[PDB]
């Protein structure tokens, strides 16, 4: 009917229809704190909803009145209860309400409550047909949007919607590899689909990876996708892994690939490698090239990353005091 | 030497922290390149100037902005107005980082106006009226606390409050953030932070929710929002102080969370980001940096000898030199980054970061580093509350007075 | 702007 933006919008005191209620306006008390001085539409339109809780009125005005109340302040909460406790009553049409939905999360995609709203709405309808293209349409606009991404995942999740993510995970890849969103979304689709233990998928991401470190060497999300997936059966476990990366150190160097072998190193020595100390050395000179020369942001980081790994892999480690 | 550059930022090598593209664009490494571009401004400005650089906290104009911004606001807080308890909250916390005090007549009318905001059910609501919500109800419990005073205390209703947490409570050890509402680690944390203030954390109230909050460190190191979300830093020090405050923080792995924080300052800005690959922002100078104090009691608890004995594992300079150059507004507050504009839960942040980044403290040892003028420094804040330590002291100690609810 | 909640 007439929203809140049309040049004809007339305050809801002026409107005829609405004589019966008196408006119930905010009780601040008698010396407020963090008083906000609203505009007149706002505090209007919020002195009529609080008349319609107050006396739980529940009708297609007081419906109405919430789209109002939210177009104000989309983050009020209480107003989406009520508005929830409406479309229940009055038995709104759902999927009209996904289509209200939809516009309102496209204005204003980065709230907690539109995105609960439509949860609640696919649920409530059992059907998530429309919610990969809706969120695509979101993420193409913002292809970070967390509760894009989040909404997106419990969608797959609970209807088991994973055929075609990867192929989406890929073109969003393609678009900006450096999207931190999209390394996750992969490790979320392979770990509930496949899993990372078939040594076929695990090679093939490693593959993957190197090959797109290599394309783009200074790329963080990259590195700790790589150590993300292998970090867990331990970097040791995989002898070729080093001997490669010290391969990429001359022509795609940077201190993700610096600091990796020292995680591999690290590792090593955890696991009782062969030459303990020589591997600790090129460890502690790594840590140090980081923390004074190559990634010194980190230096209080590195220093103590030093100082562990001397602290129990050092040939003196495992002496007794005495000798 | 006299061609020593004290600042971090302003040294010649600094200028190896740029980003390298590879040649290969994409709107993350374009967009990160345009603030490093406007940073870089700020940190020649000086040079281009011909003056040398001193960095002041604007104190005075700080301190206009939050005394009158705790009575009044514009409608621009209008998006905010169910969130009053945490302007509350935001302003009071900023006022207590600067060591300005809080009068009788403000501490009473604040405890009067969040009774008003308290639910008959437990919980307090955004503002009179509304329902109760968990962020809120931290907000308003941080604030009373910060108050302090016996009025102030028992303003929260601890029955009512202890209900209002098990009515959110998941079989799966998680809690909704209200009735009808979402569910993320946010909810753990204010639950958590409340209860444990307030002494009414029953055997079984947190059944479950370590477990729950392990489930949201993902391949990153970091926490998420939920299990399988990518790991962020605000779900993160949720995350992990929540589990400090549950005595569970082995839960994690703390080795990966460690790398995975230290790696979100921004070698160039020298400020924290939220995300890998996402861009600095002002704010994240407290949920990040945040984590260092809590993984630094955590790790020190398990006998970790390499620990420093004198700084965070980050690098406390740097984060206070983006602070300061570059998080002020002239006019009194603090903000997101240059080109932003103020607002008080940035002040109340980047304040938090800046104390946090300034103080260190691990039991008899304490080390302070104060960039600028000495008059920069701030009080210290708790890594868990992110109120004054001794108004945590404070507010426990007396409600270990009163019993549990029930018993 | 960042929101929370
Ligand atoms: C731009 C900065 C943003 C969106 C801040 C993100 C932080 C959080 C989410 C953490 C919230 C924590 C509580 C509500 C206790
Ligand atoms: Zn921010």
């Amino acid at each position: 009917f007439l929203s809140l933006d049309s040049p004809t919008y007339v305050l809801y005191r002026d409107r005829a229809e609405w004589a019966d209620i008196d408006p119930v306006p905010q009780n601040d008390g008698p010396s407020p704190v963090v008083q906000i001085i609203y505009s007149e539409k706002f505090r209007d339109v919020y002195d009529y909803f609080r008349a319609v809780l107050q006396r739980d009125e529940r009708s297609e005005r007081a419906f109405k009145l919430t789209r109002d109340a939210i177009e104000l302040n989309a983050a009020n909460y209480t107003v989406w209860h009520f508005r929830r406790v409406l479309l229940r009553s009055l038995q709104k049409d759902l999927q009209e309400e996904m289509n209200y939905i939809i516009a309102i999360i496209e204005e204003q995609p980065k709230n907690y409550q539109v995105w609960h709203h439509r949860r609640v709405l696919v649920e409530w309808l059992k059907d998530p047909s429309q919610e990969l293209e809706f969120i695509a349409d979101i993420l193409n606009q913002d292809a970070k949007n967390y509760h894009a991404w989040q909404h997106r995942q419990w969608v797959i999740q609970e209807f088991r919607l994973w055929d075609n993510e990867l192929q989406y995970v890929d073109q969003l890849l393609k678009e900006d590899v450096r999207n931190n969103s999209v390394w996750n979304q992969r490790h979320f689709v392979i770990s509930n689909t496949t899993g990372y233990s078939d040594r076929a998928v695990l090679e093939r991401e490693v593959q993957y990876t190197l090959e797109m470190i290599k394309l783009v060497p200074h790329n963080e999300s990259a590195w700790n996708y790589l150590k993300g997936i292998l970090q867990d059966r331990g970097l040791s476990r995989y002898p070729n892994l080093l001997n490669q990366l010290l391969d990429l150190q001359p022509s795609h160097s940077s201190p993700y690939l610096i600091a990796f072998l020292v995680d591999i190193y690290e590792d090593m020595l955890e696991n009782q490698c062969d030459n303990k100390e020589d591997i600790l050395n090129k460890a502690l000179e790594l840590c140090e090239i980081l923390a004074k020369e190559k990634d010194t942001i980190r230096k209080e980081y590195w220093r103590y990353i030093g100082r562990s790994l001397q602290s129990k892999h050092s040939r003196e480690s495992d002496i007794p005091a005495s000798v | 030497p006299v061609w020593s550059e004290p600042l971090y930022s302003l040294r010649p090598e600094h200028a190896r922290e740029r980003l390298q593209d590879d040649s290969v664009e994409t709107v993350t490494s374009i967009e990160q390149a345009k603030v490093e571009e406007k940073i870089q401004e700020v940190f020649s400005s000086y040079k281009f100037n011909h003056l040398v650089p001193r960095l002041v906290l604007q104190r005075e104009k700080h301190f206009h902005y939050l005394k009158r911004g705790l009575r009044q606001l514009t409608d621009a807080y209008e998006c905010l107005d169910a969130s009053r308890p945490w302007l509350c909250y935001w302003i009071l916390h900023s006022l207590e980082l600067l060591d300005e005090p809080i009068p009788q007549i403000v501490a009473t009318d604040v405890c009067q106006f969040l009774e008003l905001c308290q639910s008959p059910d437990g919980g307090f609501g955004g503002g009179p009226g509304q329902y109760p919500h968990l962020a809120p109800t931290y907000a308003a419990v941080n604030a009373l606390c910060i108050i302090g005073t016996e009025e102030a205390y028992n303003v929260i209703n601890r029955e009512k409050l202890l209900q209002y947490l098990y009515s959110l409570k998941q079989p799966d050890g998680s809690f909704l953030m209200h009735v009808g509402g979402e569910v993320d680690v946010r909810s753990a944390y204010c639950a958590a932070s409340v209860a444990s203030l307030t002494n009414i954390i029953t055997p079984d109230l947190f059944e479950g929710t370590a477990e729950w909050i392990a489930r949201c460190q993902n391949w990153e190191g970091g926490i998420g929002g939920v299990p399988g979300m990518e790991a962020h830093g605000g779900y993160t020090f949720c995350g992990l102080a929540a589990l400090v405050i549950l005595k569970k923080e082995r839960s994690l792995n703390l080795k990966s969370l460690l790398q995975w924080v230290t790696s979100r300052q921004m070698r160039f800005e020298g400020g924290f980001q939220g995300r890998c690959n996402k861009l600095v922002d002002g704010c994240y100078s407290f949920w990040q940096a945040g984590l260092l104090p809590l993984l630094h009691r955590a790790l020190h608890a398990q006998g970790d000898p390499a620990l420093s004995m004198s700084h965070w594992m980050f690098h406390q300079q740097a984060l206070q030199e983006y602070i300061l150059m570059c998080c002020q507004c002239p006019a009194g507050g603090l903000l997101d980054k240059p080109g932003k504009s103020r607002d008080f839960y940035h002040t109340c942040y980047c304040l938090s970061g800046l104390s946090i980044a300034q103080h260190f403290g691990s039991g008899a040892m304490l080390h302070d580093v104060v960039m600028g003028v000495p008059e920069n420094v701030l009080q210290p804040t708790h890594p868990v509350y992110n109120i004054g330590p001794d108004k945590v002291i404070q507010a426990t100690t007396h409600f270990l007075q009163k019993p549990v609810p029930g018993f | 702007k960042c929101v929370i909640m």
